Parts: C-alpha cells; sequence; structure tokens
C-alpha cells in the first residue's frame, strides 16, 4: 500500500535502502546458520 | 544470530513513512489519528523494531524461565560463551564503546 | 483474473501493481474505472 504511494525518486531511494538492510540481515544469518564451520567467518568482513 | 529477526515488510513499512513525512509532523498535526497507536509501537515508526522485536522487547524475564528464554532467544549456543565480551561483541557487531 | 478496483476494496497484490503503474490510490482508482466503463455495475474487471 504504501510503496504504490512513492514517487520515482523516493522509491530509488527506496530500493537503495533495502538493499543495505538487506544484506545485513542475510549476512548475519548465514554466517551464524549456514556457512560451514570449516571457514572461519565471524564477519562480514571475513564473509567477503 | 545477532539479533536479527529481520522483518522487510516492516521495513518497507518504516521507510515509506519517513520518505513521505520526515519528522511526522502530519502526525503531529492529527492526533486523532496518531492516538489509534499506542506510543510503544509508534516508536517503531523511527526506531528499527519489528514485531518479533517487539515481542522481545516486551517479554517477561523471571527466574522459572530464563533457560528456556536462553534457548528461545539466543539459540542453543552456551550462555558461557555469551558471556565472553570478544564473543559478545562479534555476535551482536559491537564497537568497543 | 478477477481485480477488485471498488474504492471501498481491500487490495492484493494485484491491486496493488495496478495502482503502482499509475501512482494513484484506490479512491481515484476506482473514479478511473468509472471513467472508462460507465456500464460496469460493479468495480470488478478482470485483468485483460
Amino acid at each position: 500500500v504504501l510503496t504504490a504511494g512513492l514517487n520515482s525518486q523516493q522509491a530509488n531511494t527506496l530500493h537503495a535502502f533495502l538493499d543495505e538492510s538487506r544484506s545485513a540481515a542475510l549476512s548475519t544469518y548465514y554466517i551464524r546458520q549456514v556457512a560451514k564451520a570449516a571457514a572461519a567467518i565471524k564477519s562480514r568482513d571475513d564473509l567477503y | 544470530s545477532g539479533a536479527t529477526p529481520y522483518h522487510d515488510a516492516y521495513e518497507n513499512v518504516r521507510e515509506v513513512i519517513q520518505l513521505q513525512d520526515p519528522g511526522l509532523e502530519q502526525l503531529n498535526a492529527s492526533p486523532a489519528i496518531a492516538g489509534l497507536m499506542h506510543q510503544a509501537s509508534l516508536l517503531g515508526i523511527n526506531a528499527s523494531i519489528s514485531p518479533e522485536l517487539f515481542n522481545i522487547l516486551t517479554e517477561e524475564i523471571t527466574e522459572g524461565n530464563a533457560e528456556e528464554l536462553y534457548k528461545k532467544n539466543f539459540g542453543n549456543i552456551e550462555p558461557a560463551s555469551l558471556a565472553m565480551p570478544e564473543y559478545l561483541k562479534r555476535y551482536y557487531n559491537l564497537s568497543d564503546e | 483474473e478477477e481485480i477488485d478496483l471498488n474504492s471501498g476494496s481491500t487490495g492484493d497484490w494485484r491491486k496493488t501493481i495496478l495502482k503502482r503503474a499509475f501512482n494513484i490510490d484506490d479512491v481515484s482508482l476506482f473514479r478511473l474505472l468509472k471513467i472508462t466503463d460507465h456500464d460496469n455495475k460493479d468495480g470488478k474487471i478482470k485483468n485483460n
């Protein structure tokens, strides 16, 4: 309902924002729940 | 996992409200509507608080369920490792300050 | 597929996309339907 009401620049800003937020979440989840323990990953820098 | 009950739909809602009204002025000007919601939830307009987090924040911690909650909030890790300041720092991606 | 354009309808993803495509709300979308079709006795259209 809300994203449909945005103009194009607000939408571009929104999408940029969300991707940054999603990365932090996906990365953290991945590191703790998915990443193989063989890889000593404790951070986003190590995931990189 | 680093406290990450990430809710994308929540963030879409939160960001749009900030994009449409960057200071919530319309709400300041329209108390009939703002007053329909409890302040604890209005907090999430600005604060990054997903409904799962909201329920965690309002969760009662007592002696009887302390072990249970550990398992349900941190997961089955080890309370002794969470206790280590380095572990803690990495777990929540914290600064030293 | 049916899309309910009654201004009083609740949404779904198809309805949201249509609003998004035009950057308009449900009240003005309903009126848009009446501009295009003065015979439709309801707000429902198929996704033709």
